[PDB]
């Protein structure tokens, strides 16, 4: 009974929920030049065809 | 040094991609698949011997309309972004007197000439937009060489909307028959039409639409620099 | 390659380069206006037939000898598109220094 | 009809030295203001080169729009 | 008939008559907007019942010049439907903004709104690629001026990144137009698709890639999106609807129009395999960034991006069984996102702000406006016999024959995440209240609810509405019956 | 000549483009923007389309460059990149 599954699913959901706080701050910045760099990266992928 | 050099690498591969993509033709002749119809049918289908004034107001007739929509939206956007009910000048810091008198006498010299540009879209190049922009330049010369020069706003943007309406009322009374149909040279609606072909009797329909659009874009940028030269 | 192709794509190149690496906001708007200028330069430099040339006379010059009557109508809007967009963005460039205290993209924190 | 053109190109890239170097804030301004008049004199010259009566109609319009620009550049410097 | 060409001219003449009556008084300024968009619903309904009367669209000419030398407004089976739904949504906005936005100079806001309606009926009626660009820039500068119209610092910067990103995208779009014209020489899409099979295989690739690119920037997928959950957070409350309802759909349609105009060339398959991947990358990031979200206007702003990403998922996958069902999401998510930004707008105008701390406790405190947010938030995961359930089932079944089980297990993953941040919101407004302040708001207690009864009737009767998008998929599925119904 | 002055104008436009973004003084950036509008107008005229040349003359010379310094009037003039105790933090 020391190895429950109630604990593991709360662990995996808290990991997804803190990844939700992770992707919020990384991709969605206040830096305008970050979005310019995102546009230049996807344009570079269009170069790569 | 990381960001600048890495940007130069990616922008070099962008420019190489466009230059490899620019392998269509080395400035050759074979380009007009529909463009020959614009040239060979411009002297008898509109009246304006000008090429560009007949294609952008008659042929691509909903594109100077989107253009004046864009300029009017720039006016109302800057006016909505700057609104304080006070609207005073900066410090006005006079500076010279051969400048105020310099732009005084020169103000009708550009007012005569800017009108000359948009009335003549027949043998002269251009259209309504360079003449309207230099009418706005004359407004700017009187606006950047005096201590106030506030043209009265209540009674200023009225004629801008009136000139845009004057474009669209030629589309709406143009809807008396068909889509556009010029209302002016092909049917004796208000006056005559198609006298000869050169600067005799103002060609077809294209001059009066350029007077109206030149009046609209003439009061366009002058309003923008007006409500952007206003402090608290 | 011809000089017009390279020069119109390098003006777009420099206007693009002045959006990524530069940090002051009005320098970014300078990059936007430069890139729009190079864009309408490319928009003209597509239809030059290397030869016969009088787009607007049609009186002293014979017809079927003018250059590219399609892109000259594409550029008559697409230039003043740029000055209307720049006049719109300049208002925001004024408001951002009025309401906040600076004009650098790393310091503007809402 | 032809030699003058290359002379004006020599003139304008020789005026380029003032906008590249020059430590002051206004030597660049005196660089651009003179660069417009030499290119106006270029723009009148090509009317001979292409034999067109309409190519002078852009030259005088550019003879206005230099002067408004250089007043506006040299008015914030005073106020 | 060209008598129905007033979908652009009537908003134009009224937006040029509203600065004529701005000095004639103050009374008939904001009531000038309601009667004109009611006339817009009338001229839309004329075209709507005339398009579905016969099997032929109205080839609204630009004068006495037959296409391709002129401009054609191919108001197809798609276009009359979308002009109708934008007319009815703008009429729902005009009877909303009469007493909800008067904080700021509405002296000039009316023309900005109506010019957005002009860009609306221009963008989903365009035939020329030039007119496509011009109407998109009308909508773009409309959005530049109207997401900035609060002047509060956080709202001033909210436009700035969008004006510089929409500037760079419109720039790239004109380069792509210059290259497609550089190979062919024609502009009208009728004469373009019959020609673009053997123009040049190495020139059409860069032009099509950059056209899809520069048309994507004003819309949203992954890179060029983060201005949008900055624009909905900081704008006037009625235009957050008209952006989230409309402007995403015009961009996603005109992207998916012109992509299905070149469906014969090489390199196109890698382009739609990128567009699948970026649409899946935006159903995950947008609808998972709303999980730890504090501002409730942002909590819906992220949700509206994730619903348009799955529209992009099926708008460019194949040809059928999902493009005609991808439209079934665009005419459906506009209504349910009209419901969302109504309730958030009414909270932000009644109580004040959109923080959860001043959003908490609306079960007993607020009337059935909170029930409208309830029945709206129920219909984004699509749990009961509702309409987003029907539509999202049509989109997930669309991602079967091509691009399967990875571009399913991310969009369908997001609806598991979107299941979380709604019932962390509906719970804290119905069963946490402890505050009985009656605060009567019976001015939208009927109008939003007749809208809320419009999603309950499509939820039980989809087959009176799913037969429309079968004949309204015929403008995007093919080229041959499209071209032959022009020339 | 024919093509040599074209190469001169286009390299002058490029060197006025690169040096339009390298400077920190924003009034100098308006100078560089005005010179770019100069060489664009000359290239429009040399590519034989006078309509766009005179329109860009009336737009980019003193309605795009003289609206920009018009905006830096009540704003910064430098980059303001800064010696110091609590600096570059």
């Amino acid at each position: 009974l020391k190895m429950s599954f109630d604990r593991l699913y709360h662990d995996i959901w808290k990991a997804i929920e803190e990844l939700a706080d992770l992707a919020r701050s990384y991709v969605y910045n206040g830096n305008i030049q970050a979005y310019a760099w995102y546009l230049a990266i996807i344009l570079l992928i269009l170069v790569a065809m | 040094m990381l960001k600048r050099v890495l940007a130069i690498l990616t922008i070099l591969v962008i420019g190489y991609w466009l230059a490899q993509g620019l392998a269509d033709v080395p400035f050759g002749q074979d380009k007009m698949v529909v463009g020959k119809y614009y040239l060979e049918h411009v002297k008898e289908e509109t009246g304006a011997v000008n090429a560009v004034t007949a294609v952008v107001v008659n042929y691509r007739g909903l594109d100077t309309l989107g253009e004046v929509t864009v300029l009017f939206i720039a006016s109302t956007g800057v006016a909505a972004l700057l609104w304080k009910k006070k609207r005073e000048r900066t410090a006005k810091t006079e500076g010279s007197v051969v400048l105020t008198t310099g732009a005084r006498l020169l103000f009708p010299f550009i007012a005569l000439f800017g009108m000359y540009i948009f009335i003549h879209g027949h043998l002269t190049p251009g259209g309504g937009f360079p003449g309207g922009a230099t009418i706005a330049t004359a407004f700017l010369l009187m606006y950047l060489a005096f201590t106030i020069y506030e043209i009265p706003h209540r009674g200023f943007e009225v004629t801008e909307g009136l000139a845009g309406m004057g474009y669209v009322i030629t589309g709406l009374i143009g809807l008396a028959i068909g889509g556009y149909f010029l209302f002016d040279w092909i049917w004796q609606t208000w006056g005559w039409g198609h006298e000869n072909i050169g600067r005799l009797f103002s060609g077809g329909f294209i001059p009066i639409i350029y007077t109206l659009i030149g009046i609209k874009v003439g009061t366009e940028l002058s309003g923008i620099v007006d409500n952007m030269l206003k402090e608290e | 390659i011809s000089s017009y192709y390279f020069g119109a794509i390098s003006l777009i190149l420099i206007g693009l380069y002045a959006v990524l690496v530069k940090k002051n906001l009005l320098k970014i708007l300078i990059g936007l206006s430069i890139m729009e200028t190079g864009v309408n330069l490319l928009l003209i430099s597509i239809g030059y037939v290397s030869g016969k040339s009088a787009p607007i006379l049609s009186e002293g010059v014979t017809a079927s000898n003018a250059v590219d009557p399609i892109p000259q109508a594409l550029v008559l809007t697409a230039i003043v598109i740029g000055v209307a967009t720049t006049a719109m963005a300049l208002s925001v460039a004024i408001l951002l220094y009025e309401k906040y205290g600076t004009l650098n993209i790393e310091e503007i924190r809402r | 009809v032809n030699i003058y053109l290359l002379l004006i190109g020599v003139a304008t890239l020789l005026s380029m030295y003032r906008v590249f170097r020059g430590p002051t804030t206004v030597d660049r301004l005196v660089a651009v203001d003179i660069m417009t008049t030499i290119t106006v004199g270029l723009m009148v010259l090509f009317a001979l080169y292409y034999r067109r009566i309409i190519f002078l109609d852009v030259a005088l319009v550019y003879a206005i729009l230099s002067f408004a620009g250089v007043i506006a550049f040299a008015r914030y410097l005073e106020g | 008939s060209q008598v129905a060409a007033l979908l652009i001219a009537l908003p134009l003449i009224s937006a040029f008559f509203v600065p004529v009556l701005k000095q004639i008084g103050k009374s008939l300024i904001k009531p000038f907007l309601v009667i004109i968009t009611l006339l817009q619903t009338l001229i839309a309904s004329w075209a709507f019942v005339q398009v579905y009367s016969t099997g032929k669209p109205i080839i609204i000419y630009a004068g006495g010049w037959k296409p391709p030398i002129g401009i054609n407004l191919y108001i197809g089976h798609f276009a009359a439907l979308f002009i109708l739904v934008i007319a009815v949504v703008s009429f729902l906005m005009a009877l909303f903004n009469f007493k909800a936005v008067t904080v700021e100079p509405i002296d000039k806001y009316a023309m900005l709104f109506l010019l957005l309606l002009l860009g609306a009926t221009g963008m989903i009626a365009t035939g020329d690629i030039f007119n496509l660009f011009v109407f998109m820039e009308i909508t773009a500068i409309s959005a530049y001026a109207l997401t900035a119209y609060n002047k509060t610092g956080e709202a001033a910067e909210a436009s700035m990144k969008y004006i510089v990103l929409g500037g760079i995208g419109s720039s790239f779009f004109l380069v792509g137009v210059a290259l497609i014209y550089g190979a062919t020489g024609t502009l009208n899409m009728a004469h373009l698709a019959m020609l673009a099979n053997d123009i040049n295989p190495t020139v059409v690739q860069v032009g099509l890639a950059l056209i899809i690119f520069g048309l994507a920037v004003e819309a949203e997928l992954f890179p060029l999106n983060a201005w949008a959950p900055d624009a909905y957070q900081a704008a006037p409350h009625p235009i957050t609807v008209m952006f989230s309802a409309f402007v995403v759909k015009a961009g996603l349609y005109a992207m998916a129009r012109i992509l299905y105009l070149f469906k014969d060339v090489s390199g196109w398959s890698s382009l739609t395999k990128l567009l699948i991947a970026m649409a899946t990358l935006t159903v995950v990031f947008a609808e998972l960034s709303a999980l730890r979200q504090k501002n409730v206007k942002r909590m819906i702003a992220y949700s509206s991006i994730g619903q348009v990403g799955l529209i992009a998922l099926a708008l460019s996958l194949g040809t059928q069984e999902g493009v005609s069902a991808g439209v079934f999401h665009m005419l459906n998510h506009a209504i349910v996102k009209t419901m969302m930004f109504m309730a958030i707008g009414y909270v932000g105008i009644t109580l004040g702000g959109t923080m959860i701390e001043n959003f908490e406790g609306l079960g007993k405190r607020m009337p059935l406006t909170s029930l409208s947010l309830t029945i709206g938030g129920i219909a984004t995961v699509g749990v009961p016999l509702f309409n987003v359930f029907w539509s999202k089932l049509r989109i997930i079944l669309a991602a079967a024959h091509e691009g399967n089980l990875w571009p399913v297990a991310l969009v369908l993953f997001a609806s598991v995440v979107e299941a979380v941040y709604y019932f962390r919101l509906i719970h804290t407004m119905w069963f946490k209240g402890k505050s009985g302040e009656r605060i009567p708001e019976g001015a939208i207690a009927i109008v939003l609810l007749l809208l809320a009864m419009l999603i309950i009737v499509i939820g039980v009767y989809p087959t009176p509405f799913w037969n429309l998008v079968t004949k309204a998929g015929s403008d995007i599925v093919e080229v041959s019956k499209y071209v032959a119904n022009v020339l | 000549c024919i093509v040599c002055i074209e190469y001169i104008i286009v390299a002058l436009m490029i060197i006025s483009a690169i040096l339009a973004v390298e400077w920190r003084d924003l009034l100098a950036s308006t100078v560089g923007m005005a010179a770019v509008s100069l060489f664009a107008s000359i290239l429009f005229f040399f590519l034989q389309a006078p309509d766009v040349a005179m329109t860009e003359a009336a737009i980019g010379a003193a309605l795009s460059a003289a609206v920009f310094i018009f905006a830096i009037k009540r704003t910064y003039r430098y980059e303001t990149e800064e010696l110091g105790w609590w600096v570059r933090w």
